[PDB]
């Protein structure tokens, strides 16, 4: 069928500004992200430093749902770029520079210790028993 | 590490900046050597050869020179930019 | 050579060439499918285990070659290990026939009729390796 | 000991301008990498085996009370040779030295903690294979160590 | 064997029994998360262990201009006159002089031990 | 220049990699720093050498290291790094044909000097590290000439064996018929002799 | 709905996007314009078994760049923007990855020799002095 030596060719435009910034967001392969839960998403930067040169903070279904934060690449494309193609009804490949490249990984919620806390286990740290209990002493 | 290291180690250095309030600036970008040189009582400068230096126990090095910008800020919304060639 | 034995220090790593500690919950049923034909036949009028048995176990292999070259049969060792622990570990082992040599080692039953059940195996297990002499 | 050679061998780092080391898994906890998961994804490249998994067990049992990269910097700071006054400014330290003193020639930027992670899960995966007796130890004679 | 990791924290899964059922399972800490463990062998030791060095040889050592290549001894896999050989010469063995082969025909890494 | 030539070609960034992928790839060390990973390790390290025999982006004291068995792939450009020349060998024969011996020998009024033996590829700097993984002829004329194949893989020659030895060593005469501690005895003597 | 709400719809409608890498001349030629619409042709040609991915640059942009695929199975990529407007929303998911190559070989890089050497212009070496400054 045609299926078998189908050939599409497309034109490639470029804007020379948008008003919205192209970013990519990458998400690791075990981490088994899924969009369809993704009722509601929050995305701010973070408030651990107290702007545009902190980190980003994402959270999903608020508090309920998991917590993401992403930050910049460091290593910087000076001899590449990366581009973006999307498609369109007019069947014209458009590509946008890619602004940032962010990576994002999971932040698993639970009562995780506190400083305090650490402490009191570092005495124990070489020695201890049954890690099991430690956690539900706390 | 002449003809890298020293123009690199002196554009590494970070400007200098200066506030009293006026603001100064200071920048070192370029390097510049000469011949070995020697400076006698009257203070003429003549080549230093080798041997001479060895004779004479004078130390064999080449003068350096570098250029300086300064910048300075008053504060009035003015900026007046001055460069002191060979320093 | 013999004189050479009695003197050489030889502990239970020189001799052993693998351990497991497997979980093996129920002793009748064992989870080492050929562990179970020899397991049986001590297992028909056990002694001083009936009452209790603890779930953990603790699974050793002897290399052939190394307990011919100290002339170190499976007896001793099992006998060693009940002098040295008492009736703290109870130990199962098969016949020299087969070609795999098998240790299998349980807590006391009392204890389980403080630590862990589980890991004080490993301690036991790197302390009969090393400290352990046969 | 008991628990001592139950759990085996740990590995710790001793990282400049702190007084003692730390645990291993304590660094990749500061450097921003909480699971277990994503920290041995830098030290172990292949899970099929076995006995690398085995190598870290300990080291990472020593840093289990720490989950947290604000409580791993917390440690860090409270051993820097300059103890901080109050837990943030501990934190500021111990981030101050692990972006500058630690790995410099990995990078003094800001955005670097992945690059300085990778490293140090290399150095570890280094120490490991050593260990394992997969890589030969390296030679202080031969002359291509030398400058 | 296998190793464990938790499907929440993504943290280790250690072992841990239930008295209610009597069945290993592998329980994660700080996540109050349990799994149904199937190999039943927590943990395992080879102080011998026998590792077939032919699982840590590469193929690619084959490109080595260092390494000896011989022709008496072709691949199995593909019948290649060409074969290079070298030791495993790797601590823990005491014993390091067997040969261990790896073809040397491209897209055939098959490694072998006379 | 080592560094923008790697992402142009197929080397993926340690950011842009999952950690799954490093257990195949080779991994690209430049001056010690973990740059990369690359999937085609042979063709990399045949660029990179054809570059360097160039004179191209790669530089003449760039050493290029491979561990094959390692999956290791490092670069080193700093300084400090002792490196000796070495005739290039390309299925077993030296690439220094009489045509470069020609032009050596009218080497004034000719303009033909090292550097062009250099330029065109036919000797290069191996530095201690790039000498593990390179198989080196003692001589042409007798290690890679039809014979009984003791290797048949030399990538490089000597170009004397008598260059090991240094400034003083290089005055004793027949130092090969000397038991070696009389040879450092002279190498001493020498610097304290008379002229 | 909120300022800090992401627009997950093109999620919803698994929009499929390539990423892209290519050189910077090709982006430099691009940046020149940069305001015409038009900087190239995206050719793909499948056979049987086979697909091959091309680009050609634009005559008029001069005065073959043949792609390579990558697996996209190893990392999850998505893709998102954020408004000027404080309206964060996601474009769509990666689909495939490609990477740009060039077609030339020998004379390719005496382009990238004119960039390192273009790059060392601002790259500045310590200068002689015939005289002495006075
Ligand atoms: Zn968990
Ligand atoms: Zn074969």
């Amino acid at each position: 069928g045609p299926s078998s030596q189908n050939v599409t060719e497309y034109v490639v435009r470029v804007p020379k500004n948008t008003t919205k910034k192209y970013n990519i967001m990458a998400f690791n392969a075990a981490d088994k992200v899924n969009f369809a839960t993704w009722n509601q998403a929050r995305l701010e930067r973070d408030l651990s430093n107290k702007p545009e040169d902190q980190p980003w903070l994402l959270r999903v279904n608020g508090k309920s749902g998991r917590k993401f934060k992403g930050i910049k690449k460091g290593g910087v494309t000076e001899n590449t770029s990366y581009y973006i193609f999307t498609q369109c009804p007019d069947g014209a490949f458009e590509a946008f520079p890619v602004h940032n490249w962010y990576n994002f990984t999971p932040l698993a919620r639970h009562r995780t210790l506190t400083a305090e806390e650490a402490e009191e286990e570092w005495e124990r740290r070489n020695k201890v028993l049954n890690h099991f209990s430690i956690m539900q002493q706390r | 590490f002449i003809q890298m290291s020293v123009q690199r180690i002196v554009e590494d250095a970070p400007p200098i900046d200066l506030q009293a309030p006026p603001r100064y600036l200071l920048k070192f970008e370029q390097i510049y050597l000469s011949k070995p040189t020697h400076w006698e009582r009257d203070g003429a400068p003549s080549p230093m050869m080798p041997n001479e230096a060895r004779l004479r126990n004078l130390t064999y090095s080449a003068p350096l020179y570098v250029d300086i910008t300064k910048t300075v800020i008053k504060e009035g919304e003015e900026q007046l930019q001055t460069q002191h060639q060979k320093t | 050579k013999d004189i050479l034995c009695r003197l050489e220090h030889t502990t239970l790593r020189k001799v052993t060439a693998n351990t497991a500690i497997y979980y093996d919950p129920n002793p009748q049923s064992t989870v080492v499918a050929e562990d179970q034909e020899w397991v049986n036949v001590y297992y028909e009028m056990p002694d001083f285990d009936v009452a209790r048995i603890s779930p953990w176990l603790l699974r050793v292999e002897l290399d052939r070659k190394h307990m011919t070259d100290r002339k170190l049969t499976m007896e001793q060792i099992a006998e060693k290990i009940n002098a040295g622990f008492g009736d703290d570990l109870n130990c199962i082992f098969n016949d020299d026939n087969a070609e795999k040599l098998v240790l299998r080692i349980r807590i006391m039953n009392s204890d389980e009729n403080k630590m862990d059940d589980d890991v004080f195996l490993r301690c036991i297990e790197s302390n009969m390796l090393t400290d352990m002499t046969l | 000991g008991a628990k001592k050679s139950a759990i085996g061998q740990r590995i710790v780092a001793t990282l400049p301008y702190i007084k003692q080391e730390v645990p291993i898994i304590i660094v990749f906890r500061a450097l921003g990498f909480v699971s277990d998961r994503d920290i041995l994804e830098h030290i172990i490249y292949d899970f099929e085996d076995p006995e690398m998994m085995e190598m870290v067990k300990p080291s990472l049992d020593e840093a289990f009370v720490i989950q947290e990269q604000n409580v791993a910097l917390n440690f860090i700071g409270s051993r820097g040779a300059k103890p901080g006054v109050t837990k943030e400014k501990r934190i500021k330290y111990a981030k101050e030295v692990l972006q500058k003193e630690m790995l410099p020639h990995v990078g003094v930027s800001d955005f670097c903690e992945t690059k300085k992670a990778y490293f140090l899960g290399y150095m570890v995966h280094r120490l490991l294979l050593a260990a394992l007796g997969r890589r030969e130890l390296d030679d202080r004679d031969h002359y291509g160590n030398k400058r | 064997v296998g190793i464990r990791f938790c499907q929440e924290c993504n943290n280790m899964l250690y072992p841990k029994e239930d008295k209610e059922n009597r069945i290993l399972l592998y329980a994660c800490r700080n996540c109050d998360y349990q799994q149904e463990a199937d190999n039943s062998c927590i943990y395992v030791n080879k102080i011998t262990h026998e590792v077939d060095e032919l699982t840590q040889i590469i193929a690619d050592v084959s490109q080595d201009p260092t390494l000896p290549r011989t022709e008496d001894h072709p691949c199995q896999k593909c019948g290649h006159k060409e074969a290079v050989f070298f030791q495993s010469h790797s601590a823990r063995a005491e014993d390091a002089m067997r040969l261990y082969y790896v073809c040397t025909a491209p897209h055939c890494g098959h490694r072998w031990t006379e | 220049p080592i560094l923008e030539f790697l992402e142009e070609w197929s080397m993926e960034n340690l950011e842009e990699i999952s950690p799954a992928a490093i257990a195949d790839a080779t991994k690209i060390f430049v001056n010690g720093c973990w740059v990369g990973i690359h999937k085609d390790p042979e063709q990399l390290m045949n660029t990179l050498r054809k570059l360097r025999r160039q004179m191209d982006i790669i530089v003449s004291e760039v050493s290029m290291i491979r561990d094959i068995r390692e999956r290791e792939i490092r670069i080193y450009t700093d300084a400090g790094r002792i490196c000796r020349p070495l005739l290039i060998v390309e299925k077993q024969k030296l690439l220094l044909k009489k045509r470069h011996i020609d032009q050596l020998k009218e080497r004034e009024y000719n303009n033909y000097s090292w550097q062009d033996l250099v330029a065109s590829g036919v000797v290069e700097y191996i530095d201690t590290l790039e000498e593990e993984t390179v198989m080196l002829a003692m001589t042409p004329d007798d290690l890679q000439e039809k014979e009984v194949a003791y290797c048949s893989t030399y990538t490089h020659c000597e170009i004397h064996p008598s260059m090991i030895l240094g400034v003083c060593a290089s005055i004793i005469p027949f130092p090969d018929h000397n038991q070696s501690p009389r040879n450092t005895y002279q190498s001493a003597m020498g610097k304290q002799a008379m002229g | 709905a909120e300022r800090g709400e992401l627009d997950l719809t093109g999620a919803k409608q698994n929009t499929g996007v390539w990423l892209v890498k290519v050189p910077k001349y090709l982006s430099q030629q691009w940046a020149k314009a940069s305001g015409r619409g038009e900087v190239g042709k995206l050719r793909i040609a499948k056979t049987q078994g086979r697909t091959e991915v091309s680009f050609t640059l634009n005559e008029d942009l001069a005065n073959e760049h043949p792609f390579v695929l990558q697996s996209v199975g190893g990392q999850t990529l998505t893709v998102f923007t954020e408004s000027s407007s404080d309206k964060l929303s996601l474009e769509g998911i990666v689909v495939q990855r490609a990477e740009c190559r060039p077609a030339a070989s020998e004379n390719y890089m005496r382009l990238k020799r004119l960039q390192i050497e273009e790059s060392s212009k601002p790259v500045r070496l310590s200068q002689q002095l015939d005289k002495v400054v006075t």
